[PDB]
RNA sequence: UACUGUCCAAUGAGCGCAUAGUGAGGGCAGUA
RNA sequence: UACUGUCCAAUGAGCGCAUAGUGAGGGCAGUA
């Protein structure tokens, strides 16, 4: 009818997507033209957001990593100790002020970017849980939304088999969709996947059609599949 | 006590001696292979336009985990009725587990053709 | 290039479209003749026997007993019968414009036909000299089609069976040139799936036999075809 | 017995030896294929770290196509006296005329393979 | 394969790559 | 599953359709 919610939410769901690219694209970018001094530093810290955190900070000069403040609170102080022996034993040389300034500038990017990320992803997986309660509780705020997203919303959604709704947006691994690289089920023993997802599919299946009537709203029915899901998964191993 | 009371969303609800009928007719229906068993197996039949009728059990819990499917027999006009047991129900297709949902397909030359034509004017008669 | 290979693919390729061609005429004649005289459509089947006849007896029925051509070409059988139906005829005659067509389309059908044939004769000629324990097994035509679209002898050795099978696909899933040859096609359809697989496998190994032209004057092919023929006697 | 000429490069009692335990340990490790039609589908795709082929099999032409695409990546090859043995040593009941060992990184394998890649290297012009 | 015990199962068991692809044991009979 | 007998099998057993598709029993343990 109109501009319904559920559209409003796909689109802004997918701009998390867009900017976790664009972050990714971005860490390729910064800790390459910067693995010109500190080019171990990399290997060291594999961690996206960190990372980019730390090289803004580290910057054109990279004495004194031991004892400061947010070098201190934005990493374990266990792995700040293994970089000032590596920055002695520097690998690289320092940087002209035309190749600083752009990472500095690309790192400031990186960061309002990822704000930006989280508080999109926070406006989806409220008035998800509004639209479509049982069936995030289960998969989750975003790739529930984005079940719906081709689905065209939670009224056909509902009325799918659940065969089809395991192989939504599929084309990297064949008949593998939305709710196969969800995070409920890629966080599992990979020989484990191929059986999960079937699972999961068949019970948002069964979420999605008690939120197309509007039962459950506190969220019943969606806790309980997860339970019945979660259980299955550890006499599974 | 009677457990005449279920869910009213259950309609139309089978008559004892109809429910009989039914799950009489699914249980042969299943032997001449035109019988599908399932909530997503039943959907399947009616989009393609290919179920003679629709039997589910009110006993689904919860019930909107089918509710979907009257709104489907409205679309493509085809009859659908409730029986008290998914657990009766289940060991009509011959299933050791509950059937909430099952679909009499169509197909052609078939005995049953009457048998069917039957059942399906008695659901007929209430959902009118 | 002067790739020998390539012409008589290309050779190979007429003979289906003069095939195609002589399928279309005789539709026609047997469609136009149907004025002079239906009821021969059935007594003859046979595509060519049936426009040589339609030359031969032509408008006047009553020259095809005691037809020297004829006896030459129908069995006394089916020559006593179209006689005896060709007195009860059921179809008038032919115009001068009406008949002067079909008798030039037969003339048409033949010409093009003992021409196919003397395409057919160079591409068997040939294609057992380029590969001769191949064409042994499949044909000398099929052959010369997977070949011609594999690209060479040489190409064509250095090819999995499996995607030999596959050499000209696109009906049903998969076949290609050597599920649809002869031998592949002459038994009941379940059995030519195990067939095309045979085939496609003992040829690939022909195949690699003659892009060494070893075994030219054909040992080989024979021995190949022989294993593969009793493998099917086998099955039933 | 001596073997058809075109066996080449022929490999010493020794050889054989080293070569079909090589390959029984690359079976069990995943980094084998067997077949001389999934050897070529390797050496096709570059993939393959070398060929041994079976000079008893007739006609030997049927796996001979295999040292020319050694040719278009350079990958080495060898003919060991008899399929039967090369049979067992792949891991099956029947005999296998060739074989062909992938490429994988990282294989605790890689270093015994480079031994007899190496190895074959000393037989060849 | 039969039987027994347990779990899971139509509220879905099991399947799901590449077709110029796949790549190992399989069919029939009898016995348990 | 296992045993026997026989016929096939890298010189290729078995696969080959549908993927907005499929649609029934299955796993594991004990016994023969």
């Amino acid at each position: 009818e109109a501009a319904p919610e559920y559209r409003v939410i796909v689109d802004a769901n997918n701009l998390t997507v867009e900017i976790e690219n664009e972050l990714n694209i971005i860490h390729k970018f910064i800790r390459d033209k910067y693995s010109k001094r500190f080019p171990e530093l990399e290997s060291l810290v594999p961690n996206a957001l960190d990372y980019i955190r730390t090289v803004k900070e580290l910057g054109n000069s990279l004495d004194k990593c031991k004892n400061n403040e947010n070098l201190q609170q934005i990493l374990t102080n266990a792995t700040i100790m293994v970089v000032s022996v590596t920055a002695s034993t520097t690998q690289g040389q320092q940087l002209s002020e035309e190749e600083l300034e752009r990472l500095e500038e690309a790192c400031d990017m990186a960061l309002e970017l990822n704000a930006s990320k989280h508080r999109i992803y926070e406006y989806v997986e409220s008035r998800m849980s509004f639209i479509a309660p049982n069936l995030s509780i289960i998969i989750g705020a975003s790739t529930a939304a984005k079940i719906m997203g081709v689905a065209g919303g939670l009224t056909n959604l509902s009325k799918m088999p659940a065969c089809n709704i395991m192989l939504l947006g599929a084309q990297v691994l064949p008949h593998t969709g939305y709710i196969y690289h969800s995070d409920i089920v890629q966080s599992l023993p990979p020989d484990l996947r191929r059986k999960a997802a079937r699972l999961v599919a068949a019970k948002c299946t069964l979420a999605a059609r008690v939120d197309s009537f509007h039962e459950s709203t506190e969220g019943k029915v969606g806790y309980e599949l997860k339970d019945e899901i979660e259980r299955k998964f550890d006499k599974w191993q | 006590m009677t457990e005449a009371d279920v869910n009213p969303k259950a309609y139309p609800l089978a008559d004892a001696h109809l429910t009989k009928k039914l799950l009489d007719l699914v249980q042969q229906s299943c032997n001449y292979k035109q019988l599908r068993k399932g909530a997503n197996e039943a959907t399947k039949t009616l989009n393609r336009g290919i179920s003679e009728f629709i039997v589910m059990a009110a006993d689904a819990e919860p019930l909107e985990i089918i509710l979907h499917l009257p709104l489907l027999c409205e679309d493509k006009n085809v009859p659908y009725v409730f029986v008290r047991s998914k657990q009766a129900l289940g060991r009509a297709c011959g299933v050791s587990r509950p059937v909430i949902a099952c679909s009499v397909t169509i197909k052609e030359g078939s005995q049953l053709k009457q048998q069917i034509q039957s059942i399906q004017q008695s659901i007929e008669r209430l959902l009118v």
